[PDB]
């Protein structure tokens, strides 16, 4: 039986995972109490009688944000011990998440990530949710993901990362905590799919017409982008991708492995009459830059390979036809190596709405993860960010302090201008 | 006298597999959940199959209209 | 009391013959449940070809459903007339070659192959006359090509005599389903030349296209699709399964499509393909089934036949038929467009009458063409990976299983020297 | 009107039994009262072979039931099939063995052996004509082992003209069931091949890989195994206890399975194993059953066949077969792969036929094979030993109670014997 | 039929033993005032009607302890006359309680066990509990072993004594008792089961989450090994062993004879319904090194010989491919010379609970039991304390007025000098 382990990491990994696991307990029927009244395999666990236990783990090092589940409405859902906290925070610093506080709770990490290995059958592959910006999901992220490679290898690990916006950001060292992760999720980390939160902003403001979005917003279409792209095992459909074929499909090059993100459908209560919605719209809606998940413009770069799944009443003919209604146009412009770009995928199961959600109900989506060059330009950014206040030696001292040392910045920045290099050497044309 | 226990008590039976007597199902529980009504039946009369085309049945009267008035099986344009 | 074992991988293989032994199944009258109801004494003549006979009237078939996933037999398990099949002959994977022709093939594929040959020895030793082995696949997929294109070498290694019929989908030229499409496809050729002695040529742009001009629908599902396939498949074996007043088996068209041993890709086509609504107005004779057989439009592969010259061709009727009109008629078609068929050989043509139709037509035909227009489909083929892998993009997947460049030369080696002499037959 | 006395010694052979003559009593059609009311005539005719008649209709089974714990005695006791046992024939201790070669043989063995031959020799003199002595037992406990190693060999010396069945399960090389499991394991074979003219050796692992691969089924007990060595070992015997038209008898065997004295291993399989759900797509004809007779899963020996050449075999068919039918699959596995055979002995295989099948199945069969694959079972025990006995460890439990260390360097001399003489003809 | 005799000496003896036989009342649906409303018969002596009475003794120098146990819940059960008293403790002396005012009240213990064997048909083994860090416990009980093994000789003992830990001890010529202990116990004890409290106290913080254990709590789930450890003779299993297995499958040498101990279900009432308690996982729980109940770690040792007895509805098959999961494991090992180091036992009756108990109805247990060389570690750093200890002639004047002499922390200094020499060899590969 298929199955795939989600570690929740830092302040945006729990507040996600809460989104992520109140819209998997409506799919399949199960009580926030945990009791449903045979696809629940691939990411609940079986206990008992009447009692599915979510395979997942809530680890982040300030407490404050671990309890609330436990005394919320999911208390007879998570397993206690899965949910781990720690006394203090790392207080947005990677040298705390990686060095000081970061190894006194990574034992405890994989404690039960072998536990939940050991109680899975078959293993596709490894969700992470992770901030960069804060040390607890830079840092202790970049330690578990380390210790991961090294505990199970070859084995799948899709990266659900969010980075800063260029307009847009809610810390101060999330330059610097940016780069220093950049070291880790380029080589171990093998699928990496960018988040960007004022891009997920611009798309509920114009989109599902909301003025004045909050986190629980965002995060519950941020569950709609994963759910999409794990529907594949849970449901039967015509074009089934498994995580394995997710990731040879979009990642030409060992260190070429971060992808965009996209869910076409977001309509609103009011406006979900009176759209039209077809498998040629959707499709035509989600390589549009205003549905881009995150703050980077497409027309820049070059696709290079994309994967389309989609969701409820699709037939194969016409989504066959979408697609070559997206080659013809010259706006999207794919590299000249590649002339099959895309993947398809189509399941048969509707995506749910969420009782008091804001999106509304469906009968099509479509969710593209697709890679492209124009990912440089928020490394180049971020770059950027960090040249800037690293040349005064801005915030060093307390990276320093907590165990580093200043050779780790110029690794780092080293490893992520090899990124800014092989973006642009690999999107020439030849 | 020792005690009696519980057996696990399977469903085993091997005695009963081997002479056939019990027929049962040996295959385990269907996976990928079963979606209903996918793919849809087709609107401008109900197709969910090429068997009509493919054995060659007589239209019948109540549906002879349908492509009286259309060509193609887009519903009712004119 | 010639016997065909059937063979299948991948989301492709295993979807086609869950229609296709549906559309033997009914033909022959016997229920998804297995027992037979046919009102016709001629079914239960020729049953050896496809099925077991079992205790209590149970009729069980020679159906090897292979795959590296538990999510195609689920859709057999449940899907209709899915229960015929031997629960023994599910072969079953849990890794998943997940879209790789290296992991399908050689790291992967060998914890598996020792297993499901053991399958197919047992079925093949328990009937008398092999006349063959058919297999149904993909090419652009990675479960069912690549562990598929290692089974069809090893079979051929231990029964050499007896032919192999694979039918083989093949990446569409218009649009793409994979991204390591080109890269699973060329390796698979270059095996299916060496060890395969005939392929049938299948794409879905062609059944797509095949659905909306000559069938006038708008919402073709797959199986819809699998279904003119699976009509194809069923005319190739009608002789075997049902009598005629001229015979051609499964051997006799080796020999007469198959000029030399590595010109055995060939185009499909059927031809009652009426739709409802123009159902009434045409009529049921030979000379129309023909004029809808050598059309292009009706051909089931990428490759226009009017580019290029059909070096034989076959012909496979079904019905009350009378033996000038199939003499006729395709005699004509040699007289009337000669330029469109190779000089050098004198009626390139093979007929065969059977008198049984399949259930409800009065009449039918299957054909089958060994054109060098399907060079065409080649190329392109060709042109993608010499494209991809120049730049050794996506090949840090395959050099992982264990594989070097060494046969990626190789193969398109191979791919350039057979589309090299089809050219050189076509001048 | 020969006749069989059944030894059971220890946990297993006692539980082995229980499930054992469950199947005897119930082929014979005996209920558990101990009446008959069996539909057959001919299932009455032979009923001395296994059990003895008794006042007012009883019948008590030939058998003896020894270990030294009451605890196993209160298992087959009070389990089904049961109460039919004799009193009489409840031989047991106090103490318990404790998993120790040198308790059951020699300490505290002795006080036990010399009132159950007192009970082995009452039922050999009230049968008319001793034919055999089957006994099941283990070589890696104590109880079982060490104890019934000594009354084979005490009951040999009184009755030396007679053959003997000894179906003996050795420890697998997979699992470890006990640490002390080498010890036992020698020093038993020590004792048997100089004794013991013919032995079925079994394991836990082929019964468990046949429960599973075979049988699918998902969490088995033990009584799931012990019915399988059940279905075995009543087909052993199945020509003495009903009429066929060639009938084979323990001595039959012996005549065409020894070609050496000290080459007496063999190995054994219940041929028509289907699964749960499988049964009504079988064919159950004499082709398929021969064809899961020779197959290295079925065979409940941790020995893999196909790595040492068979130097003879056995077949123990049941039910209403053509002989014609029998002889060309016995001659067809000899010509097929004849590599896996033995050159220096033509007619490799011995037949025999029953014309009475197993309740509720309509055939069955029996292979019994002395093959140079048995060479790999003893190559584990005397690998085990040699790198364990050089450093003298848990001699103390041995050396302690009555056997010196020269016992042990004596039990080297002999194994490694047998697998030197095993080796050499299969060269 | 089966019957073992207990015995318990010390301060801990006792307190075990009340738990002990609360649980084992407890199994056979018997009141605690001595009414059932055979596997009562191993543990019960049948006393005319209605009447039962357990069979072993309690025995404790001190005065103290005893009166609680006959004013206290268990006054009705026991035999009046079995608990046995003294006039004063040993007062952690092991002289105190070995020659001077233990052998007044050792005889009164020999006569009682003569009157417990006689009245039984078959016996089959020793249990003796104790501690070897006080007086009573370590004094007593060494001359009660010196005793049985001239009087019934050569009948199986096993051990279960409560040695001091490296971290946590109770008495400051706690060292010294210990190493006196050792003496007689290498030559006399069969097989020296380990015990350890902190180990028990660790095992009921981060398993039961408890953070206020104390002695009850320790000893409650004490029983529950040693209910489990006797489970083949009260109840009907797979795979029977019983103590005359447990020695002669164990102990490869006379000097190599001690033991280690585990107990893998160990849940909360509140964490029973989110654990997926299958074979699988129960083993994998029981090998790790944070479940044992000493604190040694068996990664510094290698494992000698191993014991696995199951409990509740176990098929045996799960057991042997769980076995084979725990054999290709490297970070488990074994010396070199054992490869066949698993004895297999299977009984059908799950442990039982009992009422306010912190321990949860769990349908599947298993107790790991083996001996290891890394026991050495725990009998160097005992030894570690004494050596320089006794460089300074510290706490000797109590110990050598009361019949003992100065020499003879000499010997048993080079007694279990020899041990350690024992370990280091037999772990050596060649
Ligand atoms: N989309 C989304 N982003 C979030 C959410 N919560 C936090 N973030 C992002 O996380 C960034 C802050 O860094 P975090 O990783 O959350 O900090 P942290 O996890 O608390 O790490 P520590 O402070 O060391 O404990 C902000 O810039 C946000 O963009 C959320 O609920 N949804
Ligand atoms: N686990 C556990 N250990 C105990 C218990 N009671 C006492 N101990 C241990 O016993 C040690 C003291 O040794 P004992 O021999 O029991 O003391 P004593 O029996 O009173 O002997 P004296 O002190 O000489 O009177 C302490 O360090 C404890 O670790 C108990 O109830 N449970
Ligand atoms: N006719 C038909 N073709 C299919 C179906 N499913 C997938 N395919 C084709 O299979 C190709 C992809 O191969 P894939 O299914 O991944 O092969 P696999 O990896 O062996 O399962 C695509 O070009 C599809 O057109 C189906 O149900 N019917
Ligand atoms: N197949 C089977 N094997 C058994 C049974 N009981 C015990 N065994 C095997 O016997 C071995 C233990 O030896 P044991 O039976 O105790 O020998 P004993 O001490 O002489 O009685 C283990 O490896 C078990 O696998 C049973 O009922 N069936
Ligand atoms: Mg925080
Ligand atoms: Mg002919
Ligand atoms: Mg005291």
């Amino acid at each position: 039986m298929r199955e795939v382990i989600s570690i929740h990491i830092g302040q945006a990994g729990i507040q996600v995972g809460n989104a992520c696991w109140e819209l998997y307990c409506l799919e399949h029927g199960i009580q926030p109490d945990g009791q449903m009244p045979d696809a629940f395999n691939t990411f609940f666990s079986e206990t008992g009688a009447g009692k599915h236990v979510p395979r997942c783990i809530f680890l982040d090092l300030e407490p404050t944000v671990v309890d609330e589940v436990r005394t919320g409405t999911y208390r007879q859902l998570f397993h206690p011990e899965q949910l781990i906290s720690g006394k203090e925070d790392a207080a947005n610093n990677f040298a705390r998440g990686h060095y000081t506080i970061g190894k006194e709770i990574v034992d405890l990490a994989l404690d039960r990530i072998r536990k939940l290995a050991d109680n899975c059958t078959g293993l596709q592959g490894f969700l992470v949710f992770n901030a960069v910006g804060g040390g607890t999901g830079s840092g202790l992220g970049s330690l578990l993901l380390e210790r991961l490679s090294v505990d199970y290898g070859k084995k799948s690990k899709l990266g659900f990362t969010v980075y800063p916006s260029p307009q847009v950001s809610t810390a101060v060292v999330e330059p610097y905590n940016s780069v220093l992760s950049t070291h880790s999720l380029l080589e171990h980390t093998d699928v990496a799919v960018m988040l960007d939160n004022e891009a997920i902003y611009d798309i509920c403001r114009r989109s599902l017409d909301i003025e004045r979005p909050t986190y629980t917003n965002l995060n519950r279409l941020i569950a709609q982008v994963i759910s999409s792209l794990t529907a594949s095992l849970r449901f039967d459909g015509a074009l089934n991708v498994d995580i394995t074929e997710f990731q040879t499909n979009l990642v030409p090059y060992p260190r070429i492995h971060f992808m965009l993100s996209s869910y076409a459908p977001i309509i609103s209560a009011e406006k979900a009459y009176h759209e039209q919605l077809s498998v040629a719209e959707i499709t035509n809606a989600a390589f549009e830059p205003a549905s881009m998940m995150v703050k980077c413009d497409p027309r820049h770069g070059k696709y290079m390979a994309c994967c389309l799944m989609y969701r409820g009443d699709v037939v194969p003919k016409d989504v066959n036809a979408s697609v070559a209604t997206i080659k013809t146009k010259r706006t999207i412009q794919f590299v000249d190596w590649c002339p099959t770009g895309f993947k398809c995928g189509i399941n048969y199961q509707p995506p749910t709405v969420v009782p008091g959600g804001d999106l509304a109900k469906v009968q099509r989506a479509v969710c593209m993860i697709s890679n492209s060059t124009a990912i440089g330009e928020i490394f180049s950014r971020l770059d950027h960010k960090f040249d800037l206040m690293y040349a005064k030696r801005a915030f060093v001292h307390w990276y320093v302090g907590e165990g580093m040392e200043e050779g780790e910045f110029s690794e780092a920045r080293e490893d992520l201008a090899a990124l800014e290099k092989d973006f642009e050497e690999v999107g020439a044309e030849s | 006298h020792t005690r009696p226990a519980p057996a696990p008590a399977s469903d085993a039976y091997a005695a009963e597999v081997i002479r056939g007597e019990a027929a049962g199902d040996d295959w385990g529980p269907r996976t990928k959940r079963s979606v209903p009504d996918m793919p849809k039946p087709n609107a401008f009369d109900g197709r969910t199959d090429l068997y009509a085309h493919m054995q060659y049945r007589p239209l019948s009267n109540g549906e002879q209209g349908k492509y009286a008035k259309a060509f193609d099986d887009r519903g009712t344009r004119g | 009391m010639r016997e065909i074992v059937h063979i299948q991988g991948g989301q492709c293989g295993n979807q086609i013959g869950a229609k296709f032994w549906e559309v033997v199944s009914d033909e022959h009258g016997i229920d998804p449940t297995g027992t037979y109801h046919g009102d016709s004494d001629l079914q239960l003549e020729r049953i050896n070809v496809y099925f077991n006979e079992a205790t209590g009237g149970r009729y069980v078939p020679r159906a090897i459903l292979m795959d590296l996933e538990p999510g195609t037999m689920d859709s057999v398990r449940s899907g209709p007339y899915g229960q015929i099949f031997r629960p023994d002959n599910f072969v079953f994977g849990q890794t998943g070659a997940g879209n790789n022709w290296a992991k399908g093939h050689y790291t992967e594929g060998a914890e598996l192959i020792d297993s499901v040959l053991d399958v197919v020895r047992k079925e093949a030793e328990s009937c008398d006359c092999l006349q063959g082995f058919q297999v149904c696949h993909s090419l652009g997929g990675g479960t069912g090509s690549g562990m598929g294109t290692l089974l069809i070498s090893k079979i051929r290694e231990e029964y050499p005599d007896r032919m192999m019929l694979t039918f083989s989908v093949v990446p569409s030229p218009k649009v793409s389903d994979t991204v390591v499409e080109p890269y699973n496809a060329t390796l698979s050729v270059h095996q299916l030349v060496e060890n395969a002695d005939e392929c049938m040529v299948l794409d879905n742009e062609a059944l797509y296209d095949i659905c909306f001009r000559t069938l006038k629908l708008t919402t073709p599902t797959f199986g819809d699709l699998n279904h003119l396939i699976s009509a194809v498949m069923s005319g190739i074996t009608c002789c075997l399964r049902f009598p005629g007043q001229l015979n051609a088996d499964l051997r006799k068209l080796a020999v007469n499509l198959i000029p030399f041993p590595r010109l055995h890709f060939f185009m499909v086509g059927f031809t009652p393909l009426t739709s409802r609504g123009s159902q009434q107005y045409r009529a049921l004779t030979v000379p129309e089934l023909t004029q809808q057989m050598w059309d292009a439009k009706n051909m089931m592969c990428a490759a226009d036949p009017r580019h290029g010259r059909y070096l034989t061709a076959s012909a496979l009727f079904r019905g009350r038929m009378s033996t000038k009109e199939v003499d006729e008629q395709m005699l004509n078609v040699q007289n009337k467009n000669s330029s469109y068929f190779v000089e050098w050989i004198p009626n390139n043509v093979k007929s065969s009458v059977c008198d049984i139709p399949p259930k409800g037509l009065k009449m039918s035909a299957t054909f089958i063409g060994n054109s060098t227009a399907i060079q065409e489909m080649f190329k392109r083929v060709s042109e993608q990976f010499t494209a991809m892998f120049r730049r050794k993009a996506f090949l840090h997947w395959y050099t992982g299983e264990g594989m070097d460049e060494m046969e990626f030369t190789e193969a398109e080696s191979n791919m350039n020297d057979l589309v090299s002499e089809y050219q050189q037959y076509q001048d």
